[PDB]
RNA sequence: GCCUCUAAGCACAACCUGCGGGAACCCGUACCGCAAACCGACACAGGUGGGCGGGUGCAAGAGCACUCAGGCGCGCGGGAG
RNA sequence: GCGAAUGCCGGCAUGAGUAACGAUAAAGAGGGUGAGAAUCCCUCUCGCCGUAAGCCCAAGGGUUCCUACGCAAUGGUCGUCAGCGUAGGGUUAGGCGGGACCUAAGGUGAAGCCGAAAGGCGUAGCCGAAGGGCAGCCGGUUAAUAUUCCGGCCCUUCCCGC
RNA sequence: GAGCUGGGGCUAGGAGUGAAAAGCUAACCGAGCCCGGAGAUAGCUGGUUCUCCCCGAAAUGACUUUAGGGUCAGCCUCAGG
RNA sequence: GAGCCGGUAGCGGGCGUGGAUCCCUGGAUGUCCGAAUGGGGGAACCCGGCCGGCGGGAACGCCGGUCACCGCGCUUUUGCGCGGGGGGAACCUGGGGAACUGAAACAUCUCAGUACCCAGAGGAGAGGAAAGAGAAAUCGACUCCCUGAGUAGCGGCGAGCGAAAGGGGACCAGCCUAAACCGUCCGGCUUGUCCGGGCGGGGUCGUGGGGCCCUCGGACACCGAAUCCCCAGCCUAGCCGAAGCUGUUGGGAAGCAGCGCCAGAGAGGGUGAAAGCCCCGUAGGCGAAAGGUGGGGGGAUAGGUGAGGGUACCCGAGUACCCCGUGGUUCGUGGAGCCAUGGGGGAAUCUGGGCGGACCACCGCCUAAGGCUAAGUACUCCGGGUGACCGAUAGCGCACCAGU
């Protein structure tokens, strides 16, 4: 639970990019993490993934 | 389908088969040939819809060719 | 389109690699010196230094990218 | 759910929760005969079967997974030594102490 | 590729050249490879295309006897005769 | 309802501890490791190649290649050895090869031509190769790569500017 | 040299190819191979099962593209008169 | 309704009753191949225009989005906007279509119009209001089940093949258009009165249609759809849901004993060894939704046809009919027809024109040479139910990292 549609949909566009843009980052960050062998398990990892994922979600229906 | 009228079909079938005869007219008659052939007419040039000239043979020819029913001279 | 590449490919020479130069890392394949580079240009600092490229048979794709005579981070 | 293995199809493929279904039962006098509308789970008992027939203990972990339950009480250690808690065969269960201190436990079965 | 030119646009901006900066991808590489890794169902004295094939001797020569570089002793060993 | 069909399927005995080790190009010795070594590692005699039992390019096969561990079975004996097991790692190119160029056979194939239907043919254009064409070479460098990685030397095509 | 050859392809299996024996056509083509007619027909060949009671056979005659089959008779068996 | 990150049980970490796992339905992503369709191609790969950010362009410029195959109509203009094709176990009709084997050979025949291949429709197609059947002046769509009937009958009259009307039953059900006659026009020739195509008339069910003159007459007649919610059935999970405990031989009881209850639900299955009452989300029985598909059924939509005589008359087809050569039919050349056609002649518009099995007279039937038509039968990939149906060499061959 959290974040959630309508609002981020408030988000206009450009953002609703930029806001993925690091989006990936992040998650990218994460992984190298990974393969690092140092951190351990990020429920996060998933989620932020997704989460992201509706994020385009909406947005698209949104009608892109 | 390349080789009918147009103006109508009558390609194919064709239960050819000889004997030798000899009945009524005295006795019985007799059986053989088991074959199968063909059987049509020709075809000339026309023209319909810009161009196409069209084909189909006499019979139906000597008709719609005379007149036109979807496409004339 | 999004994301960008892929991760820091690792190991005994790599490591030794984009030590001293260059960098090598999982590609995913797709994108090439071009959609590729890039990538690299955009994320890390320095910019289109040079590279190289390659894949094999195990799901990874192997790229590298010669230094911008600058930074990269032992561990990257 | 008109044959013999049509039972397995609509329990545990179906609706995990199908498997509370499982979890059903009563227990104690009170709460029971009160009812018995309005589960927990998690609660306490004490089995009715098998050696430890009859015995004193508590509902620990809901695991219709399994197919069945565990109860603190009802358990044994291995041959290494360290103790542990046994399988509960879902069959023989008890419940008296209706676990209901969470009012959301009353608001439901008792 | 080199020269001839219509369409056609350049015809102070079309092509040739000169210097200076800028750009250069997609997939292939290991090792086997007169072969236990290639076909013969097997580590089967079977076949498989091109490159000089090192020397000394023999009239010459990828034929021959010994050996250069490199390769190997055949993947079962003893013992009577 | 079964011996029983040179029956089908599965197991299990025969001959039998005899027949075979896949070329009569032979080995033997010292040390080393190991639970255990004719069969592994180092070393020293010795034998066989040598037009090969040479390195090389291809085609085919695709990790079989290296490195650290290990031998249950495959190795027609062993086996600490492996082209066997698990794990990790290895092969990078503006100029090498294939395409981003060209066509003959041939194959496709808008138009065109004929089949009962499926189909047949087939122009131009396209597909089609160690045939045509095209811009480099020598040394170094790891457990493996290399005309690609190092470096020294040699270039080509496109683009913008003048 | 109607020379040997790699690579690319064309023909095809009642039809191909064949300096031609019926050869070769994915290791036995006198007409390939797989699935389908289909479990083809098959006087020939085998094969043809638990006990027990009762009686007791022919290996001739007549006609057959019939003679090592089978029709009709003759010899068996059970039910009633 | 309170546990979970799938089969992985294991390490390391974590979401959750200010309704998680999962059950539903409708979604947004859906990388590359595959009818492939932008172009090429040894599938799953490699190539091109337009827009596109503008993007690292650290003091230097790219993927993404996109887009477009070709045969089909035709608002033709320069052609803009709709359909198709590929599947698919079995079943369907058409197109084409065979030997074995029987006949104790084999040429006729049979297997058969079967097996196969091809095309294509559907969820069902097939077919379908009659130039039909037959003869009691009798019957009426087509289809399918029983029956007719192994009959009438075909035939080296040998092996075999083997109809139909009529009666019983399931279902019902009817409609259109050229069909130049009328008028409307639009386009031609070239102005008249010609052909032409869109609008109505009519647009035939069982003989009518128009055109004329007088009687007309002045509201219940919905189909194959069209429509509205209706019970929309199902769509997976919807959820309640009668009633025993002690004692006991037991490693385990639900067994052995004692008392106790249920009850339209003693169907079975799970429960440590055989329970109606322990679990069962079962039969008892009632339950249940905002989205996906019906009949029933309610209504208007209702599309739509619906009466009288008369007149010289013009109006469902290009080939019926006839000769030869085949078909199907029970018909294998036959005394041999009907319907269907391969070639050649080439009629009629109601006293017309086929028909009732050579033909002919007379009687009796029917009205062709265009089209649409749900329901009654077939078939199981799918889901359920049920078994004098099987148990790991039986069953589908394959009970679960097998068409491998």
């Amino acid at each position: 639970t959290v974040l959630h549609v309508q609002e981020i949909r408030d988000m206009t566009p450009a953002e609703r990019e930029a806001e993925l843009d690091d989006l990936k980052t992040e998650l990218l960050n994460a992984r190298v993490q990974a393969a690092g062998g140092a951190p351990e398990n990020p429920g996060r990892i998933k989620e932020l993934r997704k989460a992201i994922a509706r994020i385009k979600t909406i947005q698209g229906e949104e009608g892109d | 389908m390349q080789k009918d009228l147009h103006p109508k079909a009558v390609p194919c079938k064709i239960i050819y088969q000889g004997q030798v005869v000899m009945e009524t007219m005295s006795t019985r008659p007799e059986i053989h040939v088991d074959v199968w052939s063909g059987v049509h007419p020709f075809w000339t040039g026309e023209e319909r819809f810009l161009d196409t000239e069209g084909r189909v043979d006499k019979f139906n020819k000597r008709f719609g060719d005379s007149y036109r029913r979807g496409s004339k001279k | 389109s999004w994301d960008v590449i892929k991760h820091p490919h690792v190991t005994e020479k790599a490591m030794n690699d984009m030590d001293f130069n260059k960098l090598q890392f999982a590609v995913d394949d797709r994108a090439s010196k071009g959609e590729v580079a890039d990538a690299v240009e955009e994320q890390y600092d320095v910019t289109v230094e040079q590279v190289n490229t390659q894949n094999t048979m195990d799901g990874e794709k192997k790229a590298v990218v010669r230094l911008s005579e600058d930074d990269d981070q032992e561990v990257a | 759910s008109k044959q013999p293995d049509k039972q397995r199809k609509s329990q545990r493929r179906a609706p995990l929760h199908e498997r509370h279904k499982q979890v059903r039962a009563t227990l104690s006098a009170d709460l029971r005969e009160e009812y018995g509308v309005r589960v927990n789970a998690g609660d306490t008992v004490e089995v009715l079967r098998g050696d430890f027939a009859g015995e004193e203990g508590e509902v620990i972990n809901v695991d219709l997974d399994k197919a069945v339950i565990h109860v603190e009480d009802v358990t044994l250690e291995k041959t290494d030594g360290e103790e542990v808690p046994r399988p509960l065969d879902t069959s023989n269960v008890r419940v008296t102490d209706l676990d209901l201190e969470d009012e959301k436990r009353e608001a439901r079965l008792e």
